[PDB]
């Protein structure tokens, strides 16, 4: 199959198998009062597509990445320029993680959604700075995988909306997440509404003459998207 | 314990519903009020705080959203407990809203702050608190910059005093008890595995981590 | 797991349970193993043979990548110990079969979760937390 | 205070009506009884009034004309406010009838004047007094003449004692509380900008004048 | 798929393809003189379901192997039970081989079913013992394969109900096989009805940094079973 969003083309599988986070797809708002007073901005055309981050080495020794959301789209395309401005934002998103393995490379991943995710000081007070929480299109590495950096159970992370790679069977893992939030828009500059994670629980592994890093490819679909008064 | 036998029966349902695991009133608190004239304060503030024993904490850290209404009831003896027939005052603070600064100040005569006066020989008092968020749910995680003061999501604050004209000399402490009603939770997250080093943040030791079983001589022997 | 934690803020329980085995190994490997489950009252099996003897699967991971095995009812009433166990182990059916230049060295991850039929009574408070 | 974001919603229309902005039971005022034989007077009298305290004055003053019934509570403590069974005689005084000249005179015994008797130990006593107006309503502005003494729109007056053959040495403090109930108001009116020289009167300094807004640097720069 | 017979399930593919041994499906007796008198039991609950043997590790000097039944189930789960005793039996089998290999590894097995197989004596008289005729849950291994050690080309082993696995297309075979006898009750404990028989033709071969043993696991269901009265 080939998946064509406005100008990017992707190549990819045609599978039915995705994950919808908590069940429920991405919708726009039920209307409001602010938004009654001034009509939201519903834009597809060159706004909502496929993005493609730099693609993540997965070696040996690693320990697994973690995104934040709206954030790593912040400075991006046109979707960037709209998160920009906009004292109001509300989306949801459509998330494929993929990776590229020969037969003979064996390991899996751990791959989730997680709303709201805060990362912790790892001292006293240490605050985390704008690093942990806002890491950009890069993206940050983990400390204590173990632990997540919140302090609790990687064992437990299976009641987030996740799917697992595992180089035997599938390459790849789609999660389609709507808007969770307590409030319908908020500001997309300050508050980063969840994070998407990719940890290896089995380490990768190979025999000596194969290809030492593995990467794992990011693909960004917003869906639904909403944005209010410029600033 | 005892009775030990094999239970081929489906248990109650009821017990394991969001709402009754966060029913049962109990300690939310304990506040000293000393009256002493000008050697020492003589009244109390508590601001209402969840977090402020791990019990309670880790139950709402099992959840991203929860929405309630509170139930207050203050429980308040003199040191060896024998009461006496004294007036008091707890007022409540809505969010927003300046705090007493001393016993006698102006702000307990305010009436926009909800007050209810009882002796101290009566029976404890009860109060109902609503709703109090600006947004639909009370988030205790919140990934950006919350700032703006101390724990979040402010519910108000309590304060008590003693009413009378001459400070009483008289030594107090405030037991408050907290009953959850009409809970709803959102967005499930995983129960804390680690100590908890500090209110208001999720940190934790670094160089010390606990793992979340305990320890066997060898993975092929059980038992 | 959940069911662990939530167990601990409740004084007895009871239902069904269900473990799966997934194997993380190459797509070139391949082999079988032995899950089997005891019930209580029996001491874990000394062997294979009477492993087989009992409740079992036969699991090709070069087949099938990823096995269940519902325990059909377990029980704690309940400071004399009451629960009586009963055990699942894992055997080697075969030995795990590798191709040349392939690692050779693969990892089980195990799950567990409750069925439907599992209920829980007489609420109390955690003995994770000290305070 | 905390939780900074925005509110894209209505909010509750119900807190904005005339009824429930003067509604909230609040001190009206504050008496002192000292029952002393005859070095003490041993009673009190404390004229109804609701522009005794500047707060609730100020939001009376937004409107011309109001209508509303009246709902008073005696909260009494002793000096130091540990209590003692004695009983308490509040009587009210309609408007247009002699007040007590003394502890035992013989207006305390009058039955058009109507009277409420209650233990100190006991929860504080409520009442409630109608509308009492020859108009159509209260109104704290009028242009002309009055005279005829001392507040306008005389509701009454209420007087205190203690019931004893012997005078008992007692030394008394009742907070009043009113609560106003089923408020209608008519032909709003600027709320005041500057501080009240005295009551009765909407007197000011001519020489200071205060300002509605604050001062800034300049006017072409916001912040 | 996963074939479940009682509390017992192995993991096998879907295929119509089996061998019926001469074409016959395993029947229960037709009603004789005896078993009018007292009638017979067929206990289908926990006595009839998939067994599984110790796995053979089939190595590049490897010979082959038999087994002989009734006697390899004498020994086990409820069916040994049953066998002992019970001094009338008759049954029929479904017989699974099984084999684990890397595509790199090549070979090929003949898997045949032989009724009445005889080992004989590779002297005299040296009347073969017990352990030539039971071997037992283990089995035994040829000495002679071109023979089969009963003095006969294993070139004309196919007139016996067979499969071939080559490591080439199938990992597995599966052969039916109804009770044959000359009478319809026989004796489970001592006389074995028929023998089932692994030879490798083609030698297994790998290049080294393969596993230098390939498993071959077997499989016993046993079909219509018939008891009688109790020793």
């Amino acid at each position: 199959a080939q998946l064509t969003v406005g100008n990017s083309s992707i190549t990819t599988q045609e599978a039915a198998n995705i994950v919808l986070a908590y069940g429920e797809w991405p919708e726009y708002c039920p209307d409001t009062d602010a938004t009654a007073v001034d009509k939201p901005t519903r834009p597809d055309v060159s706004v909502n597509r496929f993005y493609t981050l730099d693609s993540k080495m997965w070696q040996e020794n690693s320990t697994g990445w973690y995104w934040k959301f709206p954030d790593v789209l912040n400075k991006t395309g046109v979707f960037g320029q709209n998160a920009q401005f906009h004292y109001l934002y509300r989306s949801g998103f459509c998330l494929h993680v993929q990776c590229n393995a020969s037969k003979f490379h064996q390991g899996a991943l751990l791959v989730a959604v997680i709303p709201e995710f805060v990362i912790a000081g790892r001292g006293e007070a240490p605050h985390p700075g704008f690093t942990t929480t806002f890491p950009g299109t890069t993206g940050a590495t983990f400390h204590d995988p173990y632990v997540l950096d919140s302090g609790v159970p990687l064992s437990q992370a299976l009641i987030y909306p996740h799917q697992w790679i595992n180089l035997r069977t599938n390459n790849c893992a789609t999660v389609i997440v709507p808007y969770i939030n307590a409030v319908p828009f908020d500001s997309a500059i300050n508050h980063s509404n969840f994070g998407l994670i990719v940890i290896p629980v089995s380490p990768l592994k190979y025999s000596s003459g194969a290809t030492t890093a593995i990467p794992i490819t990011i693909t960004i679909a917003p869906l639904n998207s909403e944005f209010g008064g410029l600033r | 314990m005892i009775e030990t036998r094999c239970v081929v029966n489906r248990n109650g349902v009821l017990e394991t519903t969001i709402n009754h695991f966060f029913s049962r009133s109990g300690l939310v608190g304990v506040v000293n009020l000393t009256d002493g004239g000008t050697d020492t304060t003589g009244y109390v503030t508590w601001d209402i705080d969840i977090m402020g024993f791990v019990q309670l904490r880790r139950k709402c850290e099992m959840f991203t959203y929860m929405r309630f209404n509170a139930e207050f009831t203050f429980v308040t003896t003199t040191k060896n407990g024998e009461a006496r027939p004294y007036m008091l005052q707890y007022m409540y603070v809505p969010p927003g809203a300046p705090k007493p600064t001393g016993r006698d100040a102006f702000q307990w005569q305010t009436a926009t702050n909800p007050s209810v006066f009882v002796k101290l020989t009566d029976p404890p008092a009860q109060v109902s608190v609503p709703f109090m968020s600006p947004a639909s749910a009370y988030q205790w995680f919140y990934d950006g910059y919350p700032t703006f003061g101390c724990p979040n999501n402010m519910m108000g604050t309590f304060a008590v005093r003693v009413v009378s004209r001459e400070a009483s000399q008289l030594k107090l402490q405030t037991r408050v008890y907290m009953k959850l009603k009409h809970v709803r939770a959102w967005v499930p997250r995983p129960i804390r595995s680690q100590p908890y080093l500090l209110k208001n943040f999720p940190n934790y030791d670094s160089s010390k981590i606990t793992n979340s079983a305990r320890d066997r001589s060898s993975i092929k022997q059980a038992n | 797991t959940l069911v662990g934690q939530i167990c601990r803020y409740y004084t007895q329980w009871s239902g069904s349970l269900k473990v799966t085995f997934m194997f993380t190994g190459s797509f070139m490997a391949t082999g079988k193993m032995l899950v089997a489950y005891s019930p209580p009252g029996s001491a874990q099996p000394a062997n294979r043979e009477t492993a087989m003897l009992g409740t079992h699967v036969i699991w090709d991971f070069g087949l099938q990548s990823s096995v269940s095995l519902v325990i059909p009812w377990i029980s704690n009433t309940h400071n004399y110990d009451y629960y009586t166990a009963g055990v699942v182990t894992l055997w080697y059916q075969t030995n795990y079969v590798v191709p040349p230049e392939t690692p050779g060295e693969a990892y089980i991850i195990a799950m567990g979760a409750d069925l439907y039929k599992f209920t829980l009574k007489i609420c109390k408070d955690t003995d994770e937390v000290t305070q």
